[PDB]
């Protein structure tokens, strides 16, 4: 058929691909650099998707086919074709490549490919059996080529038991596959591991755990943006759940800034949710592009409504908000911190009279805030103070509230403090770059 | 801080022109 | 031009739909001659149910009975034209359905009428009326992608050739969607540099014209190009010698009567909520025309006690407190208020530290970009 | 005719001769320079105020007491204006090299 | 030298985005003047660092 | 790298808006005009 033939060229060329990929791993363990295995893995997300039972198919009856136990595996889980005319034999391996056994960082991408077709499949239990195999025979490898495909391969059985809705079958195994991999100093192993390892207890509410592993474990520079961003927004909720709001601001903004271009929606929505949340906790109104985006308008549109009454100060329709999307605010995990902001409200107000004034009465603050009485408002306005959201100074004896004068920052030492901070990046951004230079072997 | 800024983006050029010559090199390889 | 569409009945169609107007005797006898006039028995049959008016049966009988004997005889002389005379009469005459088409409000017709005879025509000026034509037609309707569609193809066209006029006449019609998306700073450029020789009175008469430049010019030019562009200007002046209230708000912002220019300022809002084009954007103008009366005030003072500027500006203390703490939250004006002694602070920056917050905040953005380059070439 | 132009001296007179007096004066208060020109102390602070306005004579005034401030308006120091320019230029070059590097 | 390095970044931005892929090993060989790409530029750099540098740690 | 582990999920303005539009307050000509009644006895 016409839609037939099609599939089948799409599969030839699927093929073709994954010869290419695998050539660039034979090429990158001879050479032992990471780059080839690396754009293998970065081509591995397209291939993952357009994907057929005859193209696996295939794909394991030219490769491997060396009657081994993974064609008695994945095969027997995966339907098999009739003797399709176009019986091109995709052997890139022939006469003594087909005897050698296939290489481990190969076998391990193969393995990785069937486990990402059963994935697509809705096959949880099939491909939690194939990823437990290769899992455990990628173990027992120690060459280093094999880490940035063994992290690849244990993010997607992390997620192949979290659609398994358990994620807790997972959290002892990879506390120790994250703890080999930082023994042996692979950085895109552990740095997967470790955003794994935060995001379920993130799922399960393991806060505290989840905080105390982030105190001890470091991660690496050296790793993808990706993995930065995820990271970056699990140690932004670690953050702002534990009441460090300024660094959560900090962090889930340089994680929106990492994140991949045009790529993931999901994630951009979740940070941009939280982030408003936090923001909104810490004083400050969120900026009105978020909600204005094409993509995230939908999403972020009862936080939208949120930020509208948090700044108004109307507590009646924070309330009102609560009520049509409290169940929403629920299940995007931040019901606890609208209930912060509910009673944090009038930090915003504080912050805008800070803002403006500069040596407001207090009698005039406490009317401007809709508070009972000025002595409340003294109460509230050196609690702000602590509260780094003013910088202001109150003077009891006649009861006004004196904010600090401001100066000069460039006579002051600040703008030497920012360069030196943008010299070193600059420094380091060259020192990095120069240092590859990728120079070929002549 | 200018100074740098224009280092480091000559730096990354140089980087990226070596980057494009080598994989070139080696796709007329084969 | 040709006058068709008449954005003067979009006018009044959007004036009935707003909800203190919606009742007006007045703009509704006005609409009705037009409609009967023109015959436009499907725009009357839109504009009776979203109004929820009393359909006459009569009129809307006649005014359809009228339409298809027109329609029947434009097609008649469609089809000779195609059997007998050449592809210039059939495109002639496949205009004149168009034209007929829009006179009555039928949009989708008159659209797909218009686009089969810029298919079938040939001449680039030709070309560019029927552009000038469907833009007139969104215009009248409000179909954003319509008018930015058309906007491109007819600056395409203008750019393989075009006339002055032709130009001239779109630099009028950017000028008239810019100040329906809100984007003042063009309207403004585009406005000024066509109001010397302005010669599309089908939008809008030369008074109007002029009035809508003074208006955008206001929001967007500064004090310099403002005194240099519009109140230098022989032509706004000559054009506002006939609209007194235009010349008096204009006035009062260059020469430093604030009273008379929040009165103008009143007056102007309350014509743009009635306005179809500057309605979705009169408070936005208001806030930004108060904002910038504000901040002039404020370039030649340091200082200034509440109560100077409201006797300035003719309102009371607790008012422009009010304002002034609003406008500052939102990081519009420079200046602290200081309520127990009553004193308004500028804080206008140093040119040496506004250029220290500049360079930080561009080079910061430059450094994301070039740590962004990095994490993705070095793989 | 006569009238336009005349107030047009006058405005040009008034502003040589506020400019004049105010020449050995740093922070001179109001009453003083309103007293010297003989005119009204608002019609002064009004013509005052739009001669700061318009990058005349450079100064501050404050109403909170009355003076009228001046200073020698610092130059612009135009290596930051050179810097930003450049900034600016390389981040264009940036965004170019992004244009490239899309072939790997 | 800023002002100059400025005029210098134009340019290295006009040859830059320019890219001209008609060779590019051999357009790289026909505008070999001593220009702008690198020789009028960093150079420059490292001038305004070494000076700005040196005359820092002098003062402190 | 679609990250499908976060699951992905009238007022058609082309004009940017920032917050003040939203806020709801009687036109500016009501308020000048009590302003100006209030400030007049």
């Amino acid at each position: 058929a016409a839609a037939e033939h099609s599939q089948r060229e799409l599969d030839t060329v699927t093929l073709e691909d994954i010869k290419e990929h695998v050539k660039q791993l034979e090429k990158a363990v001879s050479g032992k650099e990471p780059r080839f295995v690396l754009r293998a893995l970065r081509m591995l997300p397209s291939t993952s998707r357009r994907l057929n039972h005859y193209v696996l198919y295939k794909a394991v009856q030219g490769f491997f086919t060396s009657n081994n136990a993974t064609r008695d595996f994945l095969l027997p889980f995966l339907e098999e074709p009739m003797d399709t005319e176009a019986d091109l034999q995709f052997r890139p391996r022939t006469g003594k490549a087909a005897s050698t056994p296939l290489l481990p960082e190969v076998e391990a991408y193969l393995q990785l490919l069937v486990v990402i077709f059963m994935m697509n499949s809705k096959r949880y239990k099939e491909a939690q059996k194939i990823s437990d195999d290769l899992m455990q025979k990628i173990s027992t490898q120690n060459r280093r080529a094999l880490d940035l495909v063994a992290a690849k391969c244990y993010y997607y059985h992390a997620r192949v038991y979290e659609f398994l809705d358990k994620l807790d079958v997972v959290r002892s195994f990879l506390h120790a596959r994250l703890r080999t991999a930082t023994l042996r100093h692979d950085a895109d192993g552990q740095a997967t591991l470790l955003n794994l390892l935060l995001r379920n207890y993130l799922h399960y509410s393991l806060y505290d755990q989840a905080e105390k592993l982030v105190s001890k474990s470091v991660f690496p520079e050296q790793a993808n943006n990706n993995e930065w961003a995820r990271y970056l927004y699990y140690t932004g909720r670690i953050k702002a759940i534990q009441l460090e709001y300024s660094e959560a601001r900090r962090t889930m903004t340089n994680a929106l800034r990492k994140a991949p271009q045009h790529t993931a929606v999901g994630f951009k929505q979740t940070v941009h949710k939280l982030l408003i949340v936090v923001e909104l906790l810490l004083g400050e109104i969120p900026d009105r592009l978020q909600f204005r985006q094409p993509s995230l308008k939908r999403s972020l549109m009862p936080y939208f409504l949120l930020t509208q009454a948090v700044r108004t100060g109307n507590l009646a329709k924070f309330n009102q908000v609560l009520d049509q999307f409290g169940e929403k605010f629920q299940a995007d995990g931040t019901y606890t911190l609208i209930i912060r902001l509910r009673h944090n409200v009038i930090k915003t107000g504080v912050r805008m009279i800070s803002l403006s004034y500069s040596r407001i009465s207090l009698a005039d603050i406490a009317q401007k805030l809709q508070l009972d009485s000025p002595e409340d408002a003294e109460f509230i306005v050196a609690k702000a103070i602590r509260d780094g959201v003013i910088e202001a100074s109150i003077n009891h004896e006649k009861g006004y509230v004196q904010s600090k004068e401001m100066i000069d920052i460039y006579s002051t030492r600040e703008p030497q403090l920012a360069f030196h901070q943008r010299i070193s990046f600059c420094l380091d951004i060259h020192n990095m770059s120069v240092k590859a230079m990728r120079f070929p072997p002549k | 801080y200018l100074a740098s800024l224009i280092r480091s983006v000559v730096a990354l050029h140089n980087l990226i022109n070596n980057k494009i010559a080598n994989r070139d090199a080696e796709k007329k390889e084969g | 031009l040709p006058k068709n569409p008449d954005l003067r009945i979009a006018q009044l169609r959007f004036l009935l739909s707003l909800p203190e107007h919606r009742g007006d005797a007045a703009v509704r006898d006005e609409l009705m001659a037009a409609v009967r006039d023109n015959n436009m028995a499907p725009y009357y049959e839109a504009l009776c149910k979203s109004l929820d008016w009393q359909i006459d049966v009569d009129l809307l009988n006649k005014m359809k009975k009228a339409n298809e004997d027109e329609l029947k005889r434009l097609d008649e002389e469609l089809e000779d034209a195609e059997k007998n005379l050449g592809e210039s009469e059939i495109r002639d005459a496949m205009m004149a359905k168009a034209e007929y088409l829009c006179r009555i409000g039928d949009k989708e017709g008159a659209l797909t009428a218009f686009r089969k005879t810029y298919d079938k025509t040939v001449a680039l000026g030709h070309r560019l009326d029927i552009v000038f034509y469907l833009l007139r037609i969104g215009l009248f309707y409000m179909d954003n992608d319509l008018i930015t569609r058309n906007t491109e193809k007819a600056k395409s066209l203008i750019e393989e050739g075009g006339d002055w006029d032709r130009r001239n006449r779109l630099k009028v019609y950017q000028g008239l969607y810019c100040v329906a998306i809100r984007d003042f700073k063009q309207a403004a450029e585009l406005f000024l540099d066509t109001v010397s020789t302005f010669t599309s009175y089908e939008l809008m008469d030369y008074k109007t014209f002029v009035t809508y430049t003074v208006y955008v010019s206001m929001i967007a030019l500064e004090r310099p190009d403002l005194r240099e562009k519009v109140i230098k200007g022989a032509e706004i002046l000559e054009v506002l010698h006939s609209l007194p209230a235009v010349r008096q708000y204009l006035f009062s912002l260059y020469e430093c009567r604030y009273s008379v220019f929040f009165q103008s300022l009143a007056v102007v809002e309350q014509e743009m909520k009635k306005d179809w084009l500057f309605a979705p954007h009169y408070r936005y103008y208001v806030r930004e025309m108060r904002i910038h009366a504000y901040s002039q005030l404020l370039e030649s003072y340091r200082s200034l006690t509440l109560g100077y500027m409201a006797e300035a500006f003719g309102v009371g203390v607790e008012f422009i407190d009010q304002e002034l703490s609003r406008f500052i939250a939102a990081g519009r004006l420079h200046c602290k208020i200081d309520k127990v002694n009553e004193i308004v602070e500028t804080n206008r920056p140093d040119s040496k530290n506004w250029q220290y917050q500049e360079t930080i905040k561009k080079g910061d953005l430059l450094l994301n970009r070039v740590q962004k380059l990095s994490r993705v070439i070095n793989m | 005719i006569i009238s336009t132009h005349l107030a047009k001296l006058y405005d040009n007179l008034l502003e040589q001769n506020l400019i004049r007096v105010i020449e050995p004066f740093s922070r001179v208060q109001i009453e003083h320079i309103s007293s010297l020109i003989k005119l009204s102390k608002a019609d002064v602070e009004r013509k005052l105020s739009q001669m700061i306005l318009d990058k005349k004579f450079h100064g501050i005034l404050d109403q909170g007491e009355g003076v009228l401030i001046i200073f020698d308006e610092p130059p612009v120091d135009k290596t930051y204006e050179a810097a930003l320019e450049t900034i600016q230029n390389m981040s264009k070059v940036v965004d170019s090299l992004y244009n490239k590097a899309k072939k790997l | 030298v800023v002002k100059e390095m400025l005029e210098l970044a134009k340019n290295y931005n006009k040859a830059v985005e320019e890219e001209d892929k008609m060779t590019p090993e051999q357009l790289a060989i026909k505008n070999v003047g001593k220009q702008d790409p690198k020789r009028h530029l960093e150079e420059h750099v490292d001038v305004l660092m070494t000076s700005n540098i040196v005359q820092c740690l002098a003062a402190m | 790298d679609e990250f499908e582990e976060f699951p992905a999920e009238e007022d058609a303005h082309v004009w940017e808006d920032n917050w003040d539009d939203d806020n709801v307050e009687d036109d500016f000509s009501n308020q000048l005009r009590a302003e100006l009644e209030k400030h007049g006895y």
